[PDB]
């Protein structure tokens, strides 16, 4: 994907359900532009945990 | 707490000890898989932001 944007990740809400692996839930809304015929358009998802 | 009374020694009742609360529906079912499962426990959540 060339035009890509990320989320909005402030809606913070997750239970440490396990501990190896976190888990979350969350919504909202997204403002993504029009990409061009023939290819794909991304979405980024960010925790405040760094490496998933 | 349950009362004592003898104006019940006759076992005769048109359902007066029989009051069932609820409208269900029930019938044989075949299972879902787990992670099915996880999808609606999720979203139960998020559509009950106050509960």
């Amino acid at each position: 994907c060339d035009e890509m944007v990320h989320a909005d990740s402030k809606l913070v809400s997750c239970r440490q359900g396990s501990g190896n692996m976190k888990e979350c839930v969350t919504t909202g809304r997204a403002l993504l532009p029009a990409v061009n015929p023939g290819q794909e358009a991304c979405l980024h998802f960010t925790a405040p945990g760094s490496p998933d | 707490l349950c009362s004592s009374d003898s104006g019940t020694s006759s076992g005769l009742l048109p359902s007066d000890r029989v009051l069932w609360i609820g409208d269900v529906a029930c019938q044989p079912m075949t299972p879902i898989p787990e992670e099915t499962f996880l999808e609606l426990k999720s979203f139960s959540q998020s559509e009950f932001p106050d509960i």
